[PDB]
């Protein structure tokens, strides 16, 4: 269930042990989905008001809140999170394949006429 | 060229045989029997020569015929490029058919006749790989030369 995108589930994994305690392994489990929500906060969304991604997690209003919203952009303000979704600047690259192909096409020449 | 002199004939009519051999440096290079129809000998003979050459005459005419100026640093009729790069290609399907012809007719008269036979008509083998060499050097160097200027000018 780890995965494919089944959090929830996972989460209801998340003291649904039959068989022991599984304590560490499960606050290692929440760690490693926390930066993981964490992660996956930064999509191009539009605005989520401070309720539906302030519960994707487990929390109902804590500063851990605070400390994501610190922690990455997605501002806090005025009930909003702030949708930074640019993805520009890396396109329009010329250069990098008259480097690459400049070599790639001497490579194509060298295995053509001379004998080997 | 073959700087030749006359020899007496005078010991011609002696009988005597002239020139008295020395060194084999003179009896190297053979001579024509056209001019061994002519007095080349019985009046006259050959001389073995050579050329007086030095580095001050053979890089100013070595670096001086052929040179180009700024000619593979063009695109080559951008247009017509890659309109010869069909022009060739049609007719090299129909040639890849008669690759598709001339193989079918082999495991049959053996290959020598195979080698007289085709003195009428062409053969695809030869003529099929002439114009891979053909499309890949109208290819490849105007590839080359289209990605350098992209570098080299902004």
């Amino acid at each position: 269930y780890l995965m494919e995108g089944s959090y929830n589930k996972v989460f209801l994994a998340k003291g649904n042990i039959p068989a022991e305690s599984y304590t560490f392994f499960i606050d290692i489990l929440l760690d490693t989905i926390r930066d993981e929500i964490a992660g996956c906060i930064e999509k191009a969304y539009e605005k989520i008001l401070f309720t539906e991604a302030t519960r994707i997690l487990f929390f109902n209003t804590p500063k851990k809140m605070t400390d994501y919203a610190k922690k990455r952009g997605w501002v806090l303000g005025p009930n909003n999170y702030y949708s930074f979704a640019s993805q520009q600047q890396k396109p329009e690259d010329t250069t990098i394949p008259s480097t690459e192909l400049a070599k790639q096409v001497i490579e194509y020449a060298r295995q053509l006429e001379m004998i080997v | 060229i073959d700087a030749f002199r006359l020899i007496n004939a005078n010991m011609m009519v002696l009988g005597h045989e002239p020139r008295q051999t020395t060194s084999n440096l003179g009896h190297l290079n053979k001579p024509s029997i056209q001019a061994l129809i002519h007095g080349l000998n019985r009046h006259y003979y050959s001389i073995t020569i050579n050329y007086r050459k030095n580095e001050l005459e053979q890089k100013m005419l070595l670096n001086l015929h052929k040179k180009s100026w700024m000619e593979g640093l063009t695109l080559q009729d951008y247009s017509e490029h890659c309109k010869h790069n069909e022009s060739v290609v049609k007719e090299m399907l129909e040639l890849a058919k008669n690759y598709n012809k001339a193989v079918e007719e082999e495991d049959k008269m053996t290959p020598e006749q195979l080698a007289i036979k085709n003195v009428g008509k062409q053969d695809p083998k030869r003529h099929l790989e002439e114009h891979v060499d053909v499309l890949m050097t109208s290819n490849i160097v105007q590839c080359l030369a289209a990605m350098l200027d992209t570098v080299v000018f902004k």
